[PDB]
């Protein structure tokens, strides 16, 4: 069911014959990706070869997790799965897993630096991020690492959400909510809503909201916008070392966001004020956000589906490496293409 | 400037089957010059305009001592596909960090780090001065010219390099409004600024053996939160630290430029540099696979720090059409 070796991305790509013209793309950071033409379907698609899939139990488990998700994620605004394959002929030869996804070819990371976005752009973009968010949270999944470089966008403006495997090293946390950063409180799905806020801020401005260096510098910026905590919320904080840093701080109240983002569609400055909020339990949710005014052009209750959550088929059933490399293997052959 | 030869490369070089490794577009093979029997390495790219620019720029760069030298460039058909075969100085030594890894350990001293960093900064100083940004300076692209002590450190792989504007930058002012200014788009500001960030991150690993990156798991420290965790950073001068910090400045325009770098005393005066040993060699030993994660994230971070000029622009919103967009507009 036949393949063909090729030299791509410091690897060795044996892949089914339906996918021609493999032209490498992306950093090659976490799995490498190649654009392609898919003969069997006439469409253009992406093909990523996971890296070091079964090197550790950390990695092995991480791969089975990631596969399990993508098989169950079906949605216009979350990255859907087009095929998954493997050149091995039986568990022994198993070593590599390749994903095939629909090609998009730009992410907000890069768009925000080459294009000045309009309000109408931002309405529809953040609308889509919220649509898939709602669906994802439903499955009871927390994305956990939502940033502009995780959001594939093409030119006819469709957006899709990427890259879950935190649902290691990270070079910056400009988009993580302070809850999960210093682990005081513990966290809602609203952690994700915090990121969405930062992203929207950046679209409207072209600048990154909280470009911080160390966890303090990052924390000192967050607070510079949303004001220091009140005794209300400080009560809800976990640490001892954490509470004291706060009090040790020039206590400042939240400056009104309409004073900060001068020249923003007021309806949006308002939605900002409800996403970038320090208390988890009181941060707006994905669902509630859609029904917000900003998204008047696009809100449609009757077309904002949810997912039927899936299980923990193993997940934490702690196993050796040769273990996962088999559960994963099964998930791979078990795959059935989505509707042609 | 460069003339690409049109003959069969086999006319000139015995193209061996033995492999030097694997790259992006290329499987690199060892080769020999027929006449002179010197040993070289052959790298292939598919022949399009992207490939010819990497080719051009890396040509111009070849006159620099610390950049891997391109010897010849052929255009042949290889198995019926147009290709640029690129012939290159052989690079024996291996990655930079694999070397420091392996030691007597004769100890790894801070002045060594300074030379190693003066090396890379020469490579980068050369490029910027004739207006080229590499934009992919990381560990797997810093290789040695042999396994001997007299080995030179070389910078390779121009897949991402590009020419940019030499443009003295906004020395961003001390007093500023509370409110956020309009962004003036100007992508060319991420070009050179990306090699300076690189310079910082490597220099940091060099002096401790672990990245300045954060960790996923939250706040045996093997990740500087962009801080300098004792003991490793206990001995390292505080002047060095100020350096790492001006290089890792979050802001592209505000961040250190290569000539400001080459003037910095810890580089320039590479030689009266404090000679203290460093934990680098030992830590690098520590966990092997953890290095592998350092490399994966450095690569992903570089990927966001620099501009993909090969990306689509979004239509003006009204000029756009798609399924959801047509459902909603319908009902609106």
């Amino acid at each position: 069911p036949t393949f063909y070796r090729q030299e791509l991305n410091k690897t060795i790509w044996e892949v089914p014959e339906r996918y021609q013209n493999l032209s490498p793309v992306g950093s090659g950071a976490y799995g490498s990706v190649c654009a392609a033409f898919d003969t069997k379907t006439g469409h253009r698609v992406a093909v990523k070869k996971l890296s070091r899939p079964f090197q550790s139990i950390i990695h092995a488990k991480r791969t089975y997790r990631e596969l399990r998700l993508l098989k169950h994620m079906k949605h216009e605004n979350v990255i859907g799965l087009l095929d998954v394959f493997t050149p091995a002929r039986s568990l022994e030869e198993f070593n590599d897993v390749y994903l095939v996804t629909h090609l998009m070819g730009a992410d907000l990371n890069n768009i925000v630096k080459c294009q000045k976005l309009t309000d109408d752009h931002v309405q529809f973009l953040i609308y889509q991020i919220l649509r898939g968010l709602k669906y994802i949270h439903s499955a009871d999944i927390i994305h956990r690492d939502l940033k502009p470089s995780n959001l594939a966008v093409n030119e006819d403006c469709e957006l899709k959400i990427l890259d879950f495997g935190l649902a290691g090293y990270v070079a910056t946390r400009w988009y993580r909510a302070p809850e999960i950063m210093l682990n005081w409180m513990h966290y809602n799905q609203t952690v994700d809503i915090w990121s969405v806020g930062c992203i929207m801020a950046e679209l409207l401005t072209g600048r990154t909201l909280f470009p911080g260096t160390d966890h303090i510098d990052q924390l000192k910026l967050i607070l510079r916008l949303v004001g220091t905590p009140g005794a209300e919320l400080l009560k809800k904080i976990s640490s001892e070392s954490a509470r004291n840093y706060i009090q040790s701080l020039a206590q400042m109240p939240k400056m009104n966001f309409a004073n900060v983002f001068i020249g923003a569609n007021p309806l949006a400055v308002d939605l900002l004020e409800k996403m970038l909020v320090l208390d988890s339990d009181k941060r707006i949710t994905a669902a509630q956000a859609l029904a917000h005014a900003y998204f008047a052009q696009y809100h449609d209750p009757d077309d904002e589906p949810v997912a039927d959550p899936y299980d923990q088929s193993f997940e934490s059933r702690d196993l050796l490496i040769d273990e996962w490399k088999s559960l994963t293997y099964d998930e791979v052959i078990s795959f059935v293409p989505p509707p042609l | 400037g460069l003339q690409i030869k049109k003959n069969a490369i086999i006319d000139d070089y015995k193209v061996t089957s033995q492999v030097l490794g694997l790259g992006i577009n290329g499987k690199v093979l060892q080769i020999f010059n027929k006449r002179t029997q010197e040993k070289f390495a052959l790298k292939m790219l598919q022949d399009c305009p992207k490939a010819r620019r990497e080719v051009e720029l890396h040509w111009r760069a070849s006159q620099c001592p610390h950049i891997v030298r391109i010897v010849d460039v052929y255009e042949n058909l290889y198995a019926g596909r147009k290709c640029l075969l690129i012939v290159m100085e052989c690079l024996d030594g291996g990655e930079l960090f694999s070397r420091i890894q392996d030691r007597g350990d004769q100890a790894f001293t801070e002045r060594e780090a300074s030379e190693i960093m003066k090396s890379i900064g020469e490579a980068i100083q050369y490029l910027h001065s004739i207006n080229i940004a590499h934009r992919d300076v990381k560990p797997e692209n810093l290789l040695y010219t042999s396994k001997r002590p007299n080995a030179i450190l070389k910078l390779t792989d121009f897949g991402f390099a590009k020419e940019t504007t030499s443009h003295n930058s906004l020395t961003t002012p001390c007093y500023t409004p509370y409110y956020v200014a309009p962004e003036v788009l100007g992508p060319e500001k991420y070009d050179k600024s990306c090699d300076m960030w690189s310079l910082g991150v490597i220099m940091y690993i060099l002096l401790c053996g672990y990245p300045p990156f954060y960790s996923n798991h939250g706040l045996r420290i093997r990740m500087g939160q962009y801080e300098f965790p004792n003991p490793e950073w206990s001995e390292v001068s505080e002047e060095v630290k100020m350096l790492i910090r001006n290089l890792l400045k979050t802001e592209p325009t505000q961040r250190m430029t290569i000539t400001e770098f080459m003037n910095h005393p810890w580089i320039m005066q590479s030689t009266k540099v404090p000679q203290t040993p460093l934990h680098t060699s030992r830590v690098l030993k520590e966990d092997k696979e953890r290095w592998e994660d350092v490399k994966e994230e450095m690569t992903s971070a570089l990927a966001t720090m620099r501009v993909d000029y090969e990306q689509i622009k979004i239509k003006k919103i009204e000029d756009a059409s798609n399924p959801l967009l047509l459902k909603r507009r319908k009902k609106a």
